């Protein structure tokens, strides 16, 4: 995150960590106890399926404060619509192999219905992105947690304002600022995009893609969650299948 | 379409019925109040809460 500052402890406490062979990965969003929402591209590179960990109640990587709950990640499960290497489709869900117990550190983010999401949810204009991603382009990443609170624009005035670069579809939304002073960056993929509406937090968006970060000319891509909802739901509802990956129909 | 303007005046979930008919209702952990829009924690640790800045 460039330009935001650390979430007081507890202050997020839906945000995921994601480590593989104990490595910082991604990031990602509790919505229920045993069910994580991360971005598809974390995924690309694993080999190690075995070594995926998910860490609940996280604030300081440097030390460990009791806090903290990790469990192994049983299912990731992908959009069949999704390409590795590409930005289409960017999410994934995540279920653990043993659910995270609720504390004051481990809370869940609301996962909204569609209809409130689109009618509601989407026209409110700020909303708070999280992580121990990068701190600055091409700079270290953060020992603490990090959140910026970032303005969410129409896709039209989003390709207007800015400045190769892949198309900006129905399935993400533009967020963040032009002038190059704050943005989510690449060690952030997978986390929340999480928005207020009368006194509770949900899930609008997934720490996606860009150019760099907070680079000039250009905002942050979010997957739009809205387009997910029934099928997170309906997978929720599925009983878990051998192997970690699970490619799954989209719609 | 009552759920479309302000939310139906829900808290959280609005459903559209036949007429002039709306129903409001909650995400799990939460019970709907008897004024038909609010939404209450059922539950210690129900979603989209702080709880630090609950407790608060
Ligand atoms: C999908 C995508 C992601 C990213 C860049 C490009 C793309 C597309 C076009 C090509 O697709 C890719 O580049 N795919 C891809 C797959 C795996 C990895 C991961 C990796 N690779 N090596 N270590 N980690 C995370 C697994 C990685 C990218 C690393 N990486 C650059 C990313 O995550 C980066 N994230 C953001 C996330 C949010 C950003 C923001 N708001 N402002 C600026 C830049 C941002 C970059
Ligand atoms: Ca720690």
């Amino acid at each position: 995150i460039v330009g935001g500052k650390v979430c007081p402890k507890g202050e997020c406490p839906w945000q995921v960590l994601l480590l593989v062979n104990g490595a910082q990965l991604c990031g990602g969003t509790l919505i229920n106890t045993i069910w994580v929402v991360s971005a598809a591209h974390c995924f690309d590179k694993i080999k190690n399926w075995r070594n995926l960990i998910a860490v609940l109640g996280e604030h300081d990587l440097s030390e460990h404060d009791g806090d903290e709950q990790s469990r192994r990640v049983a299912q990731v499960i992908i959009p069949s619509t999704y390409v590795p290497g590409t930005t289409n489709h960017d999410i994934a869900l995540l279920r653990l192999h043993q659910p995270v117990v609720l504390t004051d550190h481990v809370v869940p983010l609301c996962l909204p219905e569609r209809t409130f999401s689109e009618r509601t949810l989407a026209f409110v204009r700020f909303s708070l992105v999280s992580g121990w991603g990068q701190l600055l382009d091409r700079g270290a990443t953060a020992l603490e947690l990090m959140v910026l609170n970032v303005p969410r624009l129409m896709t039209q005035d989003c390709l207007q304002q800015s400045r190769d670069s892949p198309n900006i579809t129905e399935y993400m939304f533009c967020a963040g600022y032009s002038d190059g002073s704050k943005d989510s960056c690449k060690g952030d993929s997978g986390g929340p995009h999480a928005t207020h509406y009368r006194g509770t937090w949900y899930l609008t968006g997934i720490v996606s893609w860009g150019q760099g970060c907070a680079t000039v000319g250009h905002f942050g891509v979010y997957t739009r969650v809205s387009q997910y909802i029934e099928w997170l739901q309906k997978l929720m509802r599925s009983e878990p299948r051998p192997g970690v990956l699970l490619r799954a129909p989209f719609p | 379409l009552i759920c479309v303007n302000e939310n139906g005046g829900c808290e959280q979930y609005c459903s559209d019925h036949t007429g002039t008919k709306r129903s409001c209702r909650c995400h799990e952990g939460y019970s709907l109040l008897a004024d038909g829009v609010s939404c209450t924690p059922t539950v210690e640790y129900p979603c989209g809460k702080i709880p630090i800045l609950e407790k608060r």
